[PDB]
């Protein structure tokens, strides 16, 4: 086509989706990770995670307002990944890298799994 | 704005 | 903070949101523009438009499944802007620029209004 | 990935 493109549009959209999440606006699901609860937009979770994409395209699970993750999932690792989904920024630290990588593998977030593998390899 |  | 950032994350999210729109997945509103109907995600519309942001933060309108736009709004102009919301690409042409600019003013999409003004000024 |  002969379209023009606004470079900052995708980033501005994601910024506004994170503002709606922070104010709990039109959030339609709560993700339960052991004792912790995280409110989010199903569409953003599906857009970021192969696991959520599979869950919310399922004809019965698409209608659930609560999703319980596997008990082995670490709440902090999930929180870090949810923040990444809504911002593009990943808070990867020596103290959390193992939990973040395991959570990213479970959530099927291949680019996160890739950077965790590389950061771990460099420390070996 | 750019030509993509 | 000491976060790392994935450059293509926002673009990849927007691409997946457009794929969900094309397959009509988790769309929660229909925008009526005279004889034409457009299915979308309320969160994406709010993230892109000052008008939709105001509509869907309203305590009664946030729950509507149908929104009717002003009868002066051109369906093609709306279609072009909805495509822009989900892709960052604007199909701006001599034959549609007046309708696109008027629709962008109504929808409160300031960056689109700005490029339309500049493209019109150059042709004068 | 970059340092933002
Ligand atoms: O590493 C990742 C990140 C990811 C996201 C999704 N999401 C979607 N993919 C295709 N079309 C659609 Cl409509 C969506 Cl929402 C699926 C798989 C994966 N894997
Ligand atoms: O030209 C534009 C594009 C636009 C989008 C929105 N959206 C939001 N703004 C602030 N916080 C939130 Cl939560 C959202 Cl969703 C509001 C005004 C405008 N004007
Ligand atoms: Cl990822
Ligand atoms: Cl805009």
């Amino acid at each position: 086509d002969s379209c023009i493109q606004f470079t900052r549009h995708a980033s501005d959209v994601l910024l506004n989706l994170n503002r709606l999440r922070s104010r709990d606006i039109l959030t339609d699901v709560v993700i339960v990770v052991s004792r912790e609860q995280f409110r989010a937009h199903k569409t953003v979770l599906m857009a970021c995670s192969g696991l959520f994409y599979s869950i919310f395209t399922d004809q019965l699970k698409c209608n659930l307002s609560v999703i319980n993750l596997d008990p082995e999932i670490n709440p902090e690792g999930f929180c870090i990944l949810l923040d990444f989904m809504y911002t593009s920024r990943l808070n990867l630290r020596e103290g959390n890298i193992m939990a973040v990588m395991a959570t990213a593998m479970y959530l099927q977030m291949e680019h996160v799994v890739d950077t965790c593998r590389k950061f771990i390899k460099a420390s070996e | 704005w750019v030509i993509p």
